């Protein structure tokens, strides 16, 4: 879960 | 552009970008991810054309986010390249490149490419 | 990286890039074209990961140049995305996107893509 | 996919693409430009995954058009890379690269990049 | 080009590509990975300009590989776009896009971009 | 007016 | 280990 | 002759 993606 | 750029922009996945466009071509602000949170905020910096063509051409611009803040380090950086188009339904249309830090054996697959549209709504 | 990044870099076509990497992730400097000239100098700004992974992974980084200075306005902006690799023969490997400002009828062909390698030599 | 791919697709600029997807991974058909005309038709060829994953993942595919026919030679070729997603509102989402033949002095700016969505409607 | 293209090409990572260029613009052959093996062979198909410009311009071309054969299915496809340059030290210079089949939540990161040079040596 | 574009 | 990469 | 290119 990369920060560019949804969420987080 | 200039004053037309300054403000809050939203993309299609729920991310928010807040920017000031300075008189001699500087862009400065913050990027925050979906959820929206004190901890999904990252610094951005870029440049824009401060004297665009007077016909109906867009204003060319670009910015960078390194994905490290006080809560998280993802060891990667994204650049967006695109143009601002103004008027009733203003938007910024971009394509982007995301590179991760890798070992040399993995370097051939270090970079993703995609595209975003930002609106004021 | 950090101190390893700070300095003068050269690419394969004769362009020169001078950069300072600041303690909290900032990149600032100037880009100058082939010939080399007081008038082919443009401002650059970007971001880099200031705490990279301790294994042999590269340091991820990105920067932007808007092609306007006091002598010339080309109505366009380039972003470079890539990673620094250090050691005996240090280099920065990148891919880039160049967008021109266009009318909406011409927007489908606004952006070029390519790649550069920079060395200290 | 397979039978789901076979047919007529339309993009957002008015272009039309007609394709047969063969049992062992072959794609064959024609591409025609806006206006629609006996003289804006070009041959296409590509490949697709003929045994995709059974979860809700898309089917990966790619094809090429060289822009030469009996009426016109534009000295260039485009590749599209993307995935088919089926169901009620099926679509093919792609990114593309267009390269022109150039002299070596011009080779750094030979290639454009963009993106298209095709629908059955 | 045509007869100049037909043959065996090698890239910088150890991959081998064998191609026939047919009289009316067709490219057909096989791609095999590093190691070199009966089981790292995949079908390729593409198109090239069969009447290039008579000045020193390159010949534009493109091809696709779907990564499925009788031994392995990687649920992905790569397109290469570029130009052939002939003479003493002939080469094909390309940029490429690799798309994986994904769920819709993962679609924003489905595509990698990079670049290869092929030689006859 | 490249054939990929609108029109022609 | 994707087949495009080195080795396999 | 774009400033990114050689020369100028």
């Amino acid at each position: 879960c990369h920060p560019q993606g949804p969420p987080c | 552009a200039e004053a037309g750029i300054t403000g809050t922009w939203y993309n299609q996945l729920g991310s928010t970008f807040i920017v000031t466009a300075g008189a001699d071509g500087a862009l400065t602000g913050t990027y925050e991810s979906a959820v929206g949170n004190a901890e999904s905020r990252y610094v951005l910096t870029g440049r824009y054309d401060s004297a665009p063509a007077t016909d109906g051409s867009g204003t060319a611009l670009g910015w960078t986010v390194a994905w490290k803040n006080n809560y998280r380090n993802a060891h990667s950086a994204t650049t967006w390249s695109g143009q601002y188009v103004g008027g009733a339904e203003a938007r910024i249309n971009t394509q982007w490149l995301l590179t991760s830090g890798t070992t040399e054996a993995n370097a051939w697959k270090s970079t993703l490419v995609g595209h975003d549209t930002f609106t004021k709504v």
